């Protein structure tokens, strides 16, 4: 019954469109306060029948208690703002997720793997902090141009901003459009200080843009294949047998 | 014939696909014997 | 009637099948209800193959009475067809658009032949494991969905419309979402005003607007494909604070971990499948093949030689030959002669000095001369049989056999097919065997050969995969992307190469949303039916990526483990006969554990201090703190070697640690030209991070893992960048001095181009704009080896490649500019290198670290 | 003879030179911006481009 009441709860909170009626918005924030009523109601049963002390034992119920009363106190800041109180609704719907005993042993067997390594991923770390210093310290003084790949959202003048710039590289976005704007020859900030007109950027950009690509994916492989090798037993189980 | 037979009789056995080896074979057991009788 | 029903009636079918497929590829799809002659005649031959797959199913539904899968889908194809050819006369919905079910027809191509029927059960079958990832990618959709629905709901529709009126986006041709005085996101300035009302970023397209439109765009940037730009559209309109936390996290839970589940699973079923396959010994066919080539030629060697020591005149015409060949002088001859043939074919250039191009003419002859000539002396020494016998030497014999058929043309046109000479480098891969893992190379490429017809099988079902849902986009999207804008499309579907060109295209993954875009406003816009089309991309994506996963990864890990297999028996045989061999013949607080504790917690608060500097501003007053913060972190890195240095006098870490010490000092001062030599020595200063390291235990064990791997995969890093520099040296023949274009296209040449040229903005003839004619290369050109190397790179890498196919057949004479689909059969040069390197090599080189991985540990 | 030389890339400086044709040295895609220039019709690298005259000082 509460499985079904959560699916109607994200049911309810999947149909809230663009330009909406009035009377749309007033009977979603009724029927909103209606499921937090009834999720309150479950929840009160279950200190009850489990006890204050059963009840925070199961780590889905600590879990599952922080979610609805960020939702009893979302409607008490709501008649008078916040957009991260009305977030947690959406995240009670692992609990169907983590019902199934193949996903739930599947996802829990990968987080396993990717806790008992923690150092291949700090090697992912050190090598983007690496390259966002190296970045920050040779492309950090390129203008930011609205027309080219150097820009307010894509630039290399903060730590944040440079390792971004590198996430997005990673993914291979536009990787070779901004190694073509680092090249040499562009007029740069005008908050630094003659002979001086374009005479920032480098060449290195070629090599700084090449060697990231080869070195991240290269980490990455490793990562992924020495969290395979972890998990290895429950991928080849044969379930068959005992 | 001279496969499914115990070896026994030879006293020294050559297994080898090329003459280059084959013939340091043949060379190394009769220089050693060579030695024996004398 | 079920007599005829096994005699070759079902080839004739088959035949039936493959003459239905290659007249849905001639069809040409005309914009608004055109045609020529070719298809008036493909009516009446799609009649004729209408009315035989009626009288061929009627036979067997009159023969047996529907229940297996293919012959239902025979079946409902054949009645479709018929309803469809019925309704089309009737009306002589959309009574065209019911033809999509033929695309259905060459689906039986593998009905008809089991031994492609047994490789789709193969891949099928590997989809169950796979579903629980797929539920939880859907999960993961659904609630990143709702949580951009709560998040940017309609914030995404204002842009700049200047202070004059609100006629049409009057910022820049690619207008960008604004936020308002009271807002936080991009402000318009100047002389533009941030009204409301706006289509969209992409027509209305990628918003989170409805549950609908916010699932579209998550699945988008899920694929990692046009993120970017939805979260540069997203900082603009609510700001640049927190939109990363969404995307970034996105983009790592669903893109990075599903992929890693992915290859988990799929790795785990392949070594299943392995293990079982294994039982039967299918590897012992394999392993008992090498040995009986091995000796082969160990004993026909022997029985050639033996001929010539005799009882005309061989015995001073034969020693020599067989002596010099085994030699090693010839084989270091050799080796330097293909090293000069690779000197003067990669010293090819656009626009190169006249005398190089007939010192690179004359060589050419040379070594052909010379080779050939060394091939004739090889080939009766060994037997002419026994010659051919040979792996390398088949390659040998087909290069020169290529060489000398391309040499003597001079006369006819297009000599780039003439430089299979690069090939020859091939040739040079024998230095693996003066070196190690030469056993590793070879065992590869002969479980390749050995394994050819499933290769062929696994890659002719891709193909057919590719046909069909290029029919099915033709069908679709044939003839309708002819909007009014004044580019044209260069991915559509069009024609049949040009369908293929596009499907290739959207299952490498790259600009597929452009395409998605365009099938969507060519059935209207952002509306419920309209809109459904983009299950098509959808389904042709996913199930595009997972055939090609299942095929590449398959047929690596297969291979690579027969010849790790291959290679392990080989050594204990080796290892076994060189023992059996031998057992007959022979018979101070630095060492404290709190302190270097506190110093990694230095080191750690160092790494941190250079990440906040300030790149831009050279003096400002963060800077003032940070840079006298270093000196105080210096001194304590100073005093822990002093400390150190009385207790020993030297290991591969402390001189790390001096190099990063001494270097900081020494930049405490510098003075004089500091300009240069400081930029050097304050990048420098990236190494402290790297202190870690020998501080830290795990990160060492790691940091050892990772170069043991490298050093594993170095061969394979070795033969890809090899096939690199040849394909490199095959584009610079193709396409050398073709690449230019003007920005006027009326002229051809770069003294034609020079001045200035009228063009139209939006191509309203009311609107001229004088623009300057410029003389332009492409971005990635193929002029010279190293030009051609990174533009291969970069095809590789799967960027832009889509606009160097574009640009490249267009091109068509050196030194003038390009011409409309000049050569549309340029395009298997990038597909055969996007299958054997970004394809084949990059699967292999996966397969390979995992392999590694197992035989570790276990 | 005097069209604008140089060998290095940042202070543009002239040279020597000879010979009738002089060019100029630019990035394709940051075309408003002359890296080099000197004299003949030499070969870029990468991603430069070469344009060649015909007279002193036409390189401009
Ligand atoms: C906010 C997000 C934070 C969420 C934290 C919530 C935690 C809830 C409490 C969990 C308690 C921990 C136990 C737990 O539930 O962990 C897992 C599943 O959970 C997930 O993986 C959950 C996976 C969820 C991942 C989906 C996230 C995607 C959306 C994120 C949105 C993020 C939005 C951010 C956007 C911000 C915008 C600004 C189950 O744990 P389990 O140990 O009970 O499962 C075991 C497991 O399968 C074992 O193999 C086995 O027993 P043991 O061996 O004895 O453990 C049993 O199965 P078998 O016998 O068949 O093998 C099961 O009993
Ligand atoms: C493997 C390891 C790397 C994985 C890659 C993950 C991606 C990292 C993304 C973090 C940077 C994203 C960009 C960002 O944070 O934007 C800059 C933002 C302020 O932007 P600003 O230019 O100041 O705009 C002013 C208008 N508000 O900055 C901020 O205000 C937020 C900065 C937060 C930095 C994150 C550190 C966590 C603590
Ligand atoms: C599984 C289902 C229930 C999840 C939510 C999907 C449904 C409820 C969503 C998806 C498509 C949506 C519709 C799509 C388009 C519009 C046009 C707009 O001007 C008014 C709202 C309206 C009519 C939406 C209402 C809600 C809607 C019907
Ligand atoms: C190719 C394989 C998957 C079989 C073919 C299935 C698809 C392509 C077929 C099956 C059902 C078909 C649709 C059935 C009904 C309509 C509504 C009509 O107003 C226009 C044609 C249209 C939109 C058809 C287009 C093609 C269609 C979508
Ligand atoms: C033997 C194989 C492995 C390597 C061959 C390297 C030599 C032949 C190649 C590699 C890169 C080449 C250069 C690439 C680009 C330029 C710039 C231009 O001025 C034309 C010549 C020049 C200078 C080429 C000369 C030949 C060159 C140096
Ligand atoms: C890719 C294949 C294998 C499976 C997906 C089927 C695709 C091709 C089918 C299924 C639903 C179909 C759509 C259903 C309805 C409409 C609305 C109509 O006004 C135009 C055609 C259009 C937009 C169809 C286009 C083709 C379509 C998207
Ligand atoms: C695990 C390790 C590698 C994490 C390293 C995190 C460090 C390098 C990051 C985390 C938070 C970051 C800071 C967050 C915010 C700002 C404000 C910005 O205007 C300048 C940079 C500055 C001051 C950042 C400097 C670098 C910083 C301190
Ligand atoms: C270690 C990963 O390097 C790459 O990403 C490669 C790409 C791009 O990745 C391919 C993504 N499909 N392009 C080319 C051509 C490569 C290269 O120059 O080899 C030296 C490397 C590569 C290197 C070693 C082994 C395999 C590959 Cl494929
Ligand atoms: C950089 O931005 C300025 C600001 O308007 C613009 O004038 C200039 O043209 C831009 N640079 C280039 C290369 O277009
Ligand atoms: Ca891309």
């Amino acid at each position: 019954l509460m499985f079904v009441l959560i699916l109607l709860n994200t049911i309810c909170l999947a149909m809230q469109h663009y330009g909406q009626s009035c009377l749309f918005k007033i009977a979603m924030n009724i029927l909103n306060m209606l499921f937090t009523g009834l999720f309150t109601v479950e929840m009160i049963l279950k200190l009850i029948a489990f006890k204050p002390k059963g009840y925070f034992s199961d780590p889905w119920n600590v879990f599952d208690f922080l979610i609805v009363i960020g939702s009893i106190i979302d409607v008490i800041l709501s008649e008078t703002s916040i957009t991260f109180f009305r977030l947690f609704r959406v995240m009670r719907l692992v609990k169907l997720l983590s019902r199934g005993e193949g996903i739930r042993t599947l996802l829990w067997t990968f987080i396993k793997s990717f806790q008992a390594l923690p150092y291949v991923a700090l090697l992912i770390v050190m090598l983007f902090f690496i390259y966002a210093v190296i970045g920050m310290q040779v492309f950090g003084k390129i203008a930011l141009n609205d027309t080219t790949e150097i820009n307010r959202n894509n630039n290399f003048q903060t730590f944040p901003q440079a390792v971004l710039l590198l996430f997005r590289c990673a993914t291979g976005e536009a990787w070779q459009d901004i190694m073509l704007a680092c090249m040499p020859g562009k007029k740069c900030a005008p908050e630094s200080e003659t002979e001086g007109e374009t005479p920032c950027g480098s060449s290195f950009a070629v090599f700084y843009f090449i060697s990231f690509y080869m070195l991240c994916a290269f980490l990455i492989i490793n990562l992924f294949v020495a969290v395979i090798m972890d998990n290895f037993d429950y991928l080849t189980r044969d379930w068959s047998i005992l | 014939k001279l496969v499914q037979c115990p070896p026994e009789s030879f006293d020294v056995i050559l297994d080898e696909n090329q003459l280059e080896d084959a013939c340091e074979h043949l060379a190394e057991y009769l220089e050693v014997y060579w030695r024996a009788t004398h | 009637i079920s007599i005829v029903e096994w005699k070759p009636f079902e080839i004739i079918i088959l035949l039936t099948i493959f003459a239905n497929c290659v007249a849905l590829a001639i069809y040409i799809p005309f914009p608004e209800d055109d045609s020529n002659a070719t298809n008036s005649n493909l009516e009446r031959v799609e009649y004729l193959f209408l009315i035989i797959f009626t009288v061929e199913a009627f036979l067997k539904v009159i023969a047996y009475g529907l229940r297996n899968g293919w012959n239902l889908l025979d079946f409902i194809i054949v009645v479709v067809g018929l309803f469809s050819a019925i309704l089309e006369q009737a009306t002589k919905f959309d009574v065209k658009a019911l033809r999509a079910f033929r695309v259905l027809r060459p689906l039986r191509l593998v009905s008809g032949v089991p031994s492609l029927q047994v490789v789709l059960n193969s891949i099928i079958k590997a989809m169950v494991p796979l579903l629980h990832i797929a539920l939880l990618v859907l999960f993961v959709i659904i609630i990143y969905a709702i949580i951009g629905l709560e998040l940017f709901m309609g914030k995404m529709h204002k842009t700049c419309y200047n202070q004059e009126g609100i006629a049409d986006v009057p910022a820049e041709d690619d207008p960008s979402p604004c936020a308002l005085e009271t807002g936080h996101g991009r402000q318009c300035q100047n002389g533009t005003v941030c009204k409301p009302g706006w289509d969209g970023p992409k027509h209305g397209i990628t918003n989170f607007d409805n549950f609908a439109f916010a699932m579209l765009t998550v699945f988008q940037c899920i694929t990692m494909e046009g993120w970017t730009d939805v979260l540069y559209w997203v900082n603009d309109a609510v700001g640049r604070d927190w939109p990363w936390i969404y995307f970034v996290t996105l983009i790592i839970i669903g893109s990075f971990f599903v992929l890693n589940l992915v290859l988990g699973v799929l790795s785990g079923e392949f070594s299943k499948e392995r293990e079982k396959a294994k039982a039967r010994g299918d590897f012992q066919k394999l392993r008992e093949k090498q040995q009986l080539e091995e000796d082969l030629k160990g004993y026909l060697d022997w029985i050639t030689q033996a001929e010539d020591i005799d009882p005309r005149w061989n015995r001073f015409c034969r020693r020599k030959c067989r002596a010099a060949v085994k030699s090693n002088v010839f084989y270091w001859l050799v080796i330097f002669l293909v090293f000069l043939n690779t000197l003067t074919i990669a010293s090819e250039h656009y626009n190169q000095p006249n005398w190089l191009t007939e010192v690179q003419d004359t060589a050419n002859k040379a070594l052909l001369a010379l080779f050939t000539a060394e091939m004739l002396l090889k080939m009766y020494s060994l037997g002419l049989q026994a010659y051919f016998v040979s792996l390398f030497n088949r390659f040998d014999c087909f290069v020169v056999c290529g060489g000398i058929l391309e040499t003597i043309l001079v006369e006819t046109k297009i000599m780039s097919p003439l430089g299979i000479s690069v090939l020859r480098c091939v040739r040079l891969l024998r230095i693996f065997k003066i070196t190690r893992y030469w056993n590793s190379l070879s065992n590869l490429v002969a479980s390749l050969l050995n394994s050819v017809r499933s290769i062929a099988s696994l890659l002719l079902l891709l193909f057919l995969f590719i046909i069909i849902f290029s029919l099915l986009g033709m069908q679709l999207f044939g003839g309708k992307f002819n909007f009014d804008e004044m580019q044209t499309r260069r991915s559509t579907f069009d024609n049949f190469p040009q369908s293929l060109l596009t499907v290739f295209q959207i299952l490498t993954g790259e600009d597929w949303n452009s395409v998605m875009y365009d099938g969507i406003m060519a059935y209207g816009g952002p509306s419920f039916p309209g809109m459904l089309v983009c299950i098509y991309f959808i389904i042709l994506f996913i199930c595009g990526n997972y055939i090609l996963l299942n095929v590449f990864l398959a047929i690596a890990v297969d291979n690579l483990a027969d010849a790790e297999s291959l290679t392990s028996a080989q050594k204990e045989e080796e290892e076994e006969k060189e023992r059996k061999k031998l057992a007959r013949t022979a018979s101070r607080i630095v060492n404290d554990t709190i302190f270097t504790n506190l110093i990694l917690f230095f080191i750690l608060l160092s790494s941190i201090s250079l990440a906040a500097e300030d790149p831009v501003q050279h003096t400002s007053f963060r800077n003032h703190i940070l840079g006298n913060a270093d000196y105080v972190f210096t001194s304590i890195f100073t005093l822990e070697i002093i400390l150190k240095m009385t207790a020993y006098g030297r290991n591969y870490f402390n001189i790390l640690d001096l190099l990063v010490v001494s270097v900081s000092l020494i930049s405490f001062g510098i003075q004089s030209s500091a300009i240069n030599v400081v930029k050097i020595l304050r990048v420098l200063r990236v190494l402290r991070p790297l202190r870690a390291i020998n501080r830290a235990k795990g990160l060492k064990h790691v940091v050892q893992c990772v170069f043991v791997a490298i050093r594993t995969i170095g061969n394979i890093v070795i033969v890809t960048t090899l096939l690199q520099f040849m394909f490199a040296c095959i584009g610079v023949q193709l396409f050398k001095g073709k690449l230019y274009t003007c920005s006027d296209s009326s002229k051809q040449t770069e003294a034609e181009c020079k001045g200035n040229y009228i063009t139209y903005k939006d191509g309203e003839v009311d609107h001229p704009i004088i623009q300057p004619r410029s003389w332009e290369n492409s971005k990635f050109d193929f002029d010279n080896v190293l030009a051609a190397m990174m533009a291969l790179f970069t095809v590789s890498t799967f960027e832009g490649w889509p606009e160097l196919l574009y640009r490249s057949i267009d091109s068509h004479t050196e030194d003038k500019g390009p011409i409309y689909n000049y050569r549309v059969e340029i395009s298997i040069f990038f597909i055969i290198y996007i299958i054997i390197i970004a394809f084949f090599m990059m699967n292999i080189f996966v397969g390979f670290v995992i392999v590694t991985f197992q035989e570790q540990g276990e | 003879r005097i069209c604008y030389i140089h060998k290095a890339s940042l202070p543009r400086a002239t040279k020597t030179c000879v010979e009738n044709t002089c060019y100029k040295m630019f990035i394709r895609t940051q075309r408003e911006y002359i890296s080099e220039r000197g004299c003949g019709c030499p070969t870029a690298m990468w991603p430069y481009q070469t344009e060649c005259c015909k007279g002193d000082r036409c390189n401009k």
